[PDB]
């Protein structure tokens, strides 16, 4: 489910990351 | 003031922690440099994350610290620029099959700075 | 007149690495530099900040659009558009 929701990096230790919702970006 | 954490909108925060099995914590030279003790334990968790929580995580990669009566000891591990090195920091105690006053003390609560170790001396009963 | 292509990046956790930077940044467009000042006294920390410098305009711009307020590490970060020449 992470994986799904949430971006991770490959470079370690791996670390999850995510930017702003296209939803977001617009409003 | 704190913010309710959705856990489906705000990304896991890498946890690296390590444990012992005889009650003591690491020493702080076993961390110098960016070093760090054998038996790390990688966990993505969140700033809500509480000392039951984590110690349900730990159980389930050390199905031995399951047994009743075994008392789990939570010290956080952080460098401080103001002493030139790393500190630790006893937060709280969990035990398995008891219900204590730090089961639901969480990191934020505490203050912890994300990229700070977590140490675990986990005590069998 | 002319738009900047160097962002600073701010409120990076101390797990997040150079390489992590050039990976996630990658993203929205081609590296041409990346600065992340480490601790004088304990170089294997980072200061909690990195500038990346893109090939034009357009990438640091897409940039901005999806990291500001974006997040890295499980947390919150910073990013805006830099006009300055590389430190001295």
């Amino acid at each position: 489910l992470l994986d799904d929701l949430f971006r991770k990096t490959k470079g370690t230790p791996c670390i999850y990351w995510l930017p702003l919702t296209p939803e977001a970006i617009a409003e | 003031p704190e913010k309710p954490i959705d856990r489906e909108k705000t990304c896991p925060l890498l946890l690296r922690v390590f444990t012992t099995n005889n009650g003591r914590h690491h020493r702080m030279d076993e961390f110098s440099r960016g070093n760090v003790p054998s038996s790390e334990l990688q966990i993505y968790t969140w700033m809500d994350a509480t000392l039951k929580e984590l110690t349900s995580l730990v159980k389930e990669v050390y199905p031995e610290a399951r047994k009743k009566g075994t008392h789990f000891n939570f010290a956080i591990v952080f460098m401080d620029l103001k002493r030139p090195g790393y500190r630790v920091k006893e937060i709280g105690s969990t035990m398995s099959g008891r219900k204590g006053t730090d089961d639901s003390m969480t990191l934020q609560s505490q203050k912890f700075q994300i990229g700070d170790y977590l140490d675990i001396a986990i005590t069998p009963p | 007149s002319m738009k900047p292509t160097k962002v600073h990046i701010g409120r990076l956790t101390r797990n997040v690495t150079k390489d992590h930077i050039m990976e996630i940044f990658s993203t929205y467009g081609k590296i041409k530099m990346i600065d992340m000042p480490v601790e004088r006294m304990h170089p294997h920390l980072s200061k909690g900040y990195a500038y990346v410098e893109f090939e034009n305009p357009d990438e640091a711009e897409k940039a901005l659009k999806h990291m500001d307020g974006g997040q890295i590490d499980g947390q919150e970060i910073t990013a805006t558009a830099v006009l300055a020449p590389w430190p001295r």
